[PDB]
């Protein structure tokens, strides 16, 4: 796969978590991006999502531990969700050119996390 | 991808006739022991076809070098070309081969034929090669060192391929296959078929009427051509680039007359150009193949003028418009006024 | 949408349908028209600000994001997708936009989001006051009001580009009957006639046949693919045979080379003669019929063979 996630596993409830994927090119990220994770026995929860400049809306229902950093000329960005709790033991995706449509975003595939 | 070789070598095309060749079914009509005659694009009888050489390999030391210019086509081609080994693999049908212009491509690619059109962004010299993959056990023969990057088009046509190998005998075919392109009122024709044929240079006296095989409805105003011919990578032998030689032909139809005949079962198995010979001016004003003997009015020829003559007389350097134009007043509608 | 063809009929009975609204097009006749090409739209927007679609009217939604052509090619056609995206505690996920420069030209589609300054403050890449993000929230629950849930507003536009066929109707078909005087349109082949098998070596790319003088005899089937025989069934003049208005008024209708076998009643060599009686006598030939038959009066029209001498 052209996007891999690096992060996860066996973490006391309360840790902390990461994600890394990356790109290559300047012109790739156009123009939205976003994050989305499918826990067993959930629906789709939508978090944040920004543009090229960076502004960014968070969806208010779990909008209270949304942080974001982000960078261009290594063409990464990344999203930090910290106090790990026990119901997140599943996989989560990073998505490019999001917004683009049906057959305009490419997904992932993540990597298991175990939760207690 | 874009890489760029071009070479030298001009040697001149050495001008043969094609003897019967270019007969085609203009029409999807069903005819049969009725000799039809008709006023269409064809390719007149003994005309120059220009023998074209493709990459010289002369055999005393390499020196390969290519022959796949551009060239200036008013209406159609009749190419033909042996080809032994699968070398031509497609056409860079276009206008000005740049971008900002609408372009149409043919490919082989001998599992399904390719007919892609899209506004490429062509880099500087388009060629053809084959280099490793590292992976799936496969080769590239791609086409985007022709076509960097497409953009604002979605043509796209690929179906059974007709440019198969259809040889599978090794000798006696050679695979001639001949074809006519052709644009009508913004509409793309192609007619072609096989012919097994034994002789080494030129084209014989065999008579074989040219099928069609696809019909295109995009309209493009074709003006540019370009051939392709398979190459493959240098390797240790004793960054190069473009290993392979051909042989190709390049027509040119011209507005004709023609009169066709029909088999029993439809097949066209002879024709006759209505503009050759007076004989032959003979055979379609009486509409048959074989004349009695006498003496028949055909047509009539004039002399044609020769250049252009104008005469006016010594009056120059004078415009009497404006005083009537732009005058200060005019007179009353019931009393006009009338200047001479 | 290119050589393809646009089930503009499979697309009034497709899904739920609750609005048609057409500006310039007929929406009876979209199959008959071949266009070129069609762009479609899927629109995801309240009903309270879908109208505003048209010229003459303005909206942060009609008139900034996705304009249609003003010449509208196509029908305003929204629909109710109430049972899509209803979910529980409010679908915030969807994206509004706050405000843009100034009025665009038809067919500005946005991609870029450079920040807009609202008063005597200038932004210079500050986002905040003043400088408004273009993204807020929507809100859809299974418990919300029908016109704030999701609509499915598919819009279809057309274009009557100068390019070859590329978009038309199905147009539909019939059966085929055989031995029976037709109207057909084999694909812009008119005609009245006969329609029987025949056994001819068409070529696989040959559709049609033709016979000397241009009379097409002779066409494949589209779909069976079978080489059938046109020929116009019976027809031809009728002549009346009587002894005059001075012995009788029984008179015999002749109908030229027609058969009897279609609309007593003998046939010859000149067509089918009813109202004569055939008998092998032999006397001069007093009314001329043809082919060496020629009746006469006797109490009836009976029809002779011509006796030479
Ligand atoms: C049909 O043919 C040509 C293909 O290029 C196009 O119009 C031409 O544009 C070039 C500009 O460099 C001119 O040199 C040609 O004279 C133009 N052709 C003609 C017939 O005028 C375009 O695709 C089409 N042009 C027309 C008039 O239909
Ligand atoms: C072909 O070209 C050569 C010279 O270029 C000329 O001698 C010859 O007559 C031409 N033949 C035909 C059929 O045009
Ligand atoms: C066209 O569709 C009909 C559907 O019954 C099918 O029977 C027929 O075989 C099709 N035509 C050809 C040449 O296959
Ligand atoms: C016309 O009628 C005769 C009756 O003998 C029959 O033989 C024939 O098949 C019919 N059709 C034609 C074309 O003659
Ligand atoms: C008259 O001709 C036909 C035979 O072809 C038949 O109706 C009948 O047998 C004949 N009658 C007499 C008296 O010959």
């Amino acid at each position: 796969v052209q996007l891999v996630e690096s992060g996860g596993g066996l973490v006391q409830p309360g840790g902390s978590l990461r994600l890394s994927c990356a790109a290559s090119d300047f012109s790739f990220y156009d123009y939205e991006m976003s994050w989305v994770r499918q826990a067993p026995g959930k629906a789709l929860e939508w978090i944040g999502s920004m543009y090229h400049s960076g502004r960014t809306y968070i969806n208010p229902s779990l909008k209270s531990l949304v942080t974001i950093s982000r960078d261009n000329s290594k063409n990464t960005l990344y999203l930090q969700m910290n106090s790990l709790r026990a119901e997140d033991t599943a996989m989560y995706y990073c998505v490019s050119n999001w917004a683009s449509g049906s057959t305009g975003d490419y997904w992932g595939q993540g990597t298991l996390v175990t939760v207690s | 991808q874009c890489v760029n070789l071009t070479t030298r070598t001009q040697l001149p095309p050495a001008y043969t006739n094609s003897f019967t060749r270019g007969v085609y079914y203009p029409d999807k009509v069903f005819r049969s022991s009725v000799l039809h005659s008709t006023q269409d694009l064809f390719l007149p009888f003994f005309s120059n076809v220009t023998w074209f050489h493709a990459i010289h390999v002369s055999g005393t030391n390499g020196t390969k070098r290519f022959d796949n210019p551009v060239l200036p086509f008013n209406d159609g081609v009749y190419f033909a070309s042996t080809e032994k080994s699968n070398i031509i693999r497609g056409w860079i049908f276009g206008t000005t081969l740049d971008s900002k212009t609408q372009s149409l491509l043919i490919v082989n690619n001998a599992t399904n034929v390719v007919i892609k059109v899209c506004e490429f962004q062509f880099c500087n010299d388009p060629f053809l090669g084959v280099y490793y993959h590292k992976n799936n056990k496969s080769w590239m023969e791609s086409e985007f060192r022709v076509y960097s990057s497409a953009n604002n088009c979605t043509f796209e046509y690929v179906s059974q391929p007709f440019l198969m190998d259809l040889e599978g005998k090794q000798g006696n075919f050679k695979n001639l296959r001949e074809f006519v392109f052709k644009n009508i009122d913004g509409y793309f024709k192609i007619y072609s078929k096989h012919t097994p044929i034994n002789l080494v240079r030129d084209l014989p006296q065999g008579f074989s009427a040219l099928e069609p095989l696809v019909d295109l409805p995009i309209g493009i105003n074709i003006t540019r051509f370009q051939t392709l011919l398979a190459l493959h990578r240098s390797y240790l032998t004793p960054s190069g680039w473009t290993a392979g030689a051909a042989a190709y032909y390049v027509g040119y139809l011209q507005p004709r007359t023609f009169l066709l005949k029909y088999n029993e079962n439809g097949t066209i198995t002879d024709a006759v150009d209505c503009a050759l010979d007076p004989l032959s001016e003979t055979k379609c004003t009486l509409k048959s193949f074989t004349v009695e003997k006498g003496i028949y009015q055909t047509s009539n020829f004039r002399v044609q003028p020769t250049e252009s003559i104008v005469r006016f007389p010594n009056i120059t350097n004078l415009c009497p418009f404006g005083e009537v134009f732009n005058a200060t007043r005019f007179a009353s509608v019931y009393a006009w006024n009338r200047k001479r | 949408i290119s050589n393809c063809v646009a089930d503009y009929s499979v697309l009034y009975n497709s899904a739920s349908f609750s609005t048609f609204k057409c500006y310039g097009v007929s929406p009876t006749k979209l199959n008959d028209l071949c266009f070129t090409n069609v762009y479609a739209d899927s629109f995801v927007i309240r009903g309270d600000e879908v109208r505003q679609i048209a010229p003459g009217q303005t909206g942060k939604i009609a008139d900034y994001n996705y304009k249609l052509p003003d010449d509208f090619t196509g029908c305003v056609i929204a629909w109710n997708s109430n049972n899509l995206d209803s979910k529980v505690g409010g679908n915030y996920n969807y994206l509004y936009r706050l405000f843009r420069k100034s009025n665009l030209k038809p067919f500005e589609r946005d991609i870029s989001t450079e920040i807009y300054q609202a008063g005597s403050t200038p932004c210079n890449g500050v986002e905040g006051f003043n400088c408004y993000f273009p993204l807020q929230s929507y809100g859809f629950q299974p418990t919300n009001g029908v016109g704030y849930q999701p609509y499915r507003v598919v819009v279809l536009s057309f274009e009557l580009l100068h390019a070859p066929a590329t978009v038309c109707g199905p147009k539909k078909s019939t059966n085929l009957v055989k031995n029976k005087c037709v109207n057909f349109n084999f694909n812009g082949l008119t005609g009245t006639g006969v329609l029987t098998e025949s056994n001819k070596k068409f070529l696989p790319f040959q559709q049609f046949g033709r016979d000397i003088a241009d009379t097409t005899d002779a066409v494949r089937d589209p779909q069976t693919l079978e080489i059938l025989d046109i020929t116009p069934c019976s027809f031809g003049g009728v002549s009346v045979i009587t002894p005059g208005t001075n012995t009788s008024n029984q008179v015999a209708v002749l109908y030229q080379d027609v058969n009897c076998t279609e609309v007593n009643v003998f046939q010859t060599r000149a067509g089918c003669l009813i109202g004569a009686e055939h008998v092998n006598n032999s006397y001069e030939c007093d009314i001329p019929i043809g082919a060496g038959i020629c009746a006469s009066y006797q109490q009836s029209i009976i029809a002779y063979t011509m006796s030479l001498g």
